RNA sequence: AGGGGAGUGAAAUAGAACCUGAAACCGUAUGCGUACAAGCAGUGGGAGCCUACUUGUUAGGUGACUGCGUACCUUUUGUAU
RNA sequence: GGGGCUCAAACCACACACCGAAGCUGCGGGUGUCACGGUGACGCGGUAGAGGAGCGUUCUGUAAGCCUGUGAAGGUG
């Protein structure tokens, strides 16, 4: 049992039991969420393709935490022209885990 | 275990004093000292003295046997240089180092 | 002539590769049990056990 | 959820042989070239080795088409002035038929230590059999 | 009022030098040659974070197109018929099903197959 | 000369070149890599190995192989130059 | 550009498909201006140069205070 969900513009493969980090949901934590949402849902040696989507499939997760990745940071520079800008960034994350998947 | 004994100012570059030291590492210190005993090099005179006094230091001060002992440690570190002047040609001055090092040993039974 | 750029750490450490000494080969008087140079007489003034110097 | 990688300790590696017996010389070639590299595999990567053992067997039976059989000319500079040397097809299939088929190859796969590492596995013979009926290769087509 | 540019000018070294840890010889230990080292870095890792789309995209591709070969079809006639029906899943998750799920992948090619195109 | 002990001292790696004691530069020890490989020495991907312990969706060291990639300042219409 | 290419992997017409940028769309963040009272809408490559807002160092007041030998400054992770 595992499915192909849609979540913050990428599409994750996934099995029940599963911790990921997405993107920042606006649910607080410890709260429960479902995703409407679902391309493809696959049952041992079954596979149920999704017309647009599979009707009548959803996904049932669980709101873990919240925080934000490692610093990426960014420098901007232009070889004898004297200029330099300089800059850095973390980007926030949701840690969900998968409590459900049905056909 | 694990005595030591250290020269201090030895009267010789590091680089020079460095290959006799690279000859007698690991080695025992019987048959470590008739290396340096029968060596052309002068190096191998000053570390001659350095090694036996390691020896006696793990004698007199911790009651050990010298058939059991063997160089486990030996380094050779950079010294305070005397700076000279050497006149050249045509009325230039250049500037020289006579450098110095100092040698350390460390024999052990273990 | 002179270098355009200067040698590495690494650079001048492998030209060094062959400067390591060898050691002598060293015999031990049968007679006597004194340790010797290989073809040579001994310390003491002793050959192939026999007196030569004296002292 | 990351993005599988091959592993250069648990690749499978199958034994093919082809036969060069009436096939265009650059158009053999480009199918070597694509079972050596494993771009015909799920599980290829850009980084590790894996491809297929290939087998030729009659290579000096491989032909060019056109006026290429005496005009088309191989170069090689020996290092020294004027050392500059050459041979056309007719005389390099009389003097080392292995050498036209290798040539080939060898030109259509990465230059770097990996591409040389995928051009160990071809193996080129000009007879009508090889010393690996111990690997039982399996007939391929093209 | 005056001041003194000791501590400060250290500390204000010592965070390059750090940045530059493994850099080959003087690259690591001088900090003339460790500050252009550590610029260059950081202007490598601005342009490659746009190259690891591009290279990731061409490696899927690479994959669907070896896995869609081996149903019987091209890269280029599985989009088109998967398009012209329905399926919208991305080529990151077609080129794990070819490599994992190779019966999902083979039941999502005869749909693409079956629609004529 | 210089050291190893012992003694004084709260502290001798406060020992007379003696408060603290950085960087360049020079060494010893351990771990990983390196002798069919071509270039501003990094960056994106990435196996294997070693260590620690929360025993592997973890942290630290190393980076085989591979895609891209000709330093900085100044002066210029324009510099890898 | 190289391998190599001849009912082409060349040239001439027509057709459908795909790849392909930091372009456009998607999801998540930060800012400038304007309007209405936090929302909307339009923007945010940059040398000479103009404008706006800040960090850090030494000294003076707050301070006959507060911290500190149960360990200050400095140094090194
Ligand atoms: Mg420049
Ligand atoms: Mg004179
Ligand atoms: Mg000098
Ligand atoms: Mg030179
Ligand atoms: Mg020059
Ligand atoms: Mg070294
Ligand atoms: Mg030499
Ligand atoms: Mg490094
Ligand atoms: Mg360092
Ligand atoms: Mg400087
Ligand atoms: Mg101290
Ligand atoms: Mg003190
Ligand atoms: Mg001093
Ligand atoms: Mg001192
Ligand atoms: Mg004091
Ligand atoms: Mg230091
Ligand atoms: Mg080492
Ligand atoms: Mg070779
Ligand atoms: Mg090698
Ligand atoms: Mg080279
Ligand atoms: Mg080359
Ligand atoms: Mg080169
Ligand atoms: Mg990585
Ligand atoms: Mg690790
Ligand atoms: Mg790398
Ligand atoms: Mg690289
Ligand atoms: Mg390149
Ligand atoms: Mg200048
Ligand atoms: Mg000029
Ligand atoms: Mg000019
Ligand atoms: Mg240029
Ligand atoms: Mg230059
Ligand atoms: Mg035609
Ligand atoms: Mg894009
Ligand atoms: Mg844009
Ligand atoms: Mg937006
Ligand atoms: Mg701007
Ligand atoms: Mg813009
Ligand atoms: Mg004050
Ligand atoms: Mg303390
Ligand atoms: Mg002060
Ligand atoms: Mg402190
Ligand atoms: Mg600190």
């Amino acid at each position: 049992m595992y499915a192909v969900i849609v979540t913050g513009g990428k599409q994750h493969k996934v099995t029940e039991g599963e911790f990921l980090k997405v993107e920042k949901l606006d649910v607080a934590t410890g709260e429960a969420i479902d995703f409407d949402r679902v391309l493809l849902v696959a049952n041992g040696e079954d596979v149920k393709i999704g017309l647009p989507v599979v009707e009548g499939a959803k996904v049932t997760a669980e709101v873990v935490s919240h925080g934000r990745h490692d610093k990426v940071r960014i420098i901007k520079f232009r070889r004898r022209k004297h200029h330099m800008k300089r800059q850095g960034h973390r980007q926030w994350f949701t840690e969900i885990k998968i409590t459900g998947i049905q056909a | 275990m694990e005595v030591a004994a250290k020269l201090s100012g030895a009267r010789i570059s590091a680089q020079k004093a460095r290959l006799v030291a690279d000859q007698i590492r690991g080695k025992k210190v019987g048959e470590a000292l008739n290396l340096l005993a029968f060596s052309s090099k002068k190096a191998a005179e000053i570390m001659k003295k350095v090694l036996e006094s390691a020896v006696a230091n793990a004698e007199h001060n911790e009651g050990a046997d010298v058939d059991d002992l063997k160089v486990s440690t030996v380094f050779v570190n950079e010294g305070r240089s005397l700076k000279r002047i050497m006149p050249r040609a045509k009325g230039r001055a250049d500037r020289i180092v006579k450098r110095s090092c100092h040698i350390t040993v460390k024999v052990a039974d273990k | 002539a002179v270098q355009q750029n200067k040698k590495s750490r690494s650079a001048r450490d492998m030209r060094r590769s062959h400067d390591a000494l060898e050691s002598n080969a060293l015999s031990v008087e049968k007679s006597t049990g004194e340790v010797h140079l290989r073809h040579h007489v001994s310390p003491d003034g002793f050959y192939r056990g026999r007196k030569v110097v004296d002292k | 959820m990351k993005t599988y990688t091959a592993k250069p300790e648990t690749v499978q590696r199958d034994w093919f042989v082809v036969d060069a017996a009436g096939q265009t010389l650059g158009r053999l070639a480009t199918e070597i070239a694509r079972r050596l590299r494993g771009k015909h595999k799920p599980e290829y990567t850009p980084h590790v080795d894996t491809g297929d053992y290939i087998v030729v067997i009659n290579a000096e039976q491989v032909r060019v088409t056109g006026a290429k059989t005496t005009d088309k000319m191989y170069y090689h500079h020996s290092g020294f002035p004027g050392g500059i040397k050459s041979i056309n097809f007719e005389k390099l299939i009389a003097k080392a038929p292995e050498r036209v088929i290798e040539t080939a190859v060898k030109g259509m796969l990465p230059k770097n230590p990996l591409g040389r590492d995928m051009y160990r596995k071809l193996k080129v013979y000009k007879g009508a059999s090889h010393p690996h009926t111990a690997q039982q290769p399996q007939e391929l087509k093209i | 009022a005056r001041v003194k540019r000791g501590v400060i000018a250290r500390r204000r070294h010592k965070k390059i030098l750090k940045l530059a840890k493994g850099y080959y010889g003087a690259r690591s230990r001088v900090f003339r040659v460790a500050k252009q080292a550590v610029i260059k870095a950081g202007q490598y890792a601005y342009r490659d974070r746009r190259q690891r789309k591009r290279q990731f995209r061409a490696l899927w591709i690479a994959r669907i197109n070896a896995g869609a070969r081996q149903n019987g079809l091209s890269y280029s006639r599985l989009i088109a018929g998967l398009k012209k029906a329905a399926i919208e899943i991305d080529r990151k998750v077609l080129a794990d099903l070819a490599v994992n799920e190779k019966a999902a992948f083979t039941a999502i090619v005869e749909k693409a197959k079956a629609s004529l195109a």
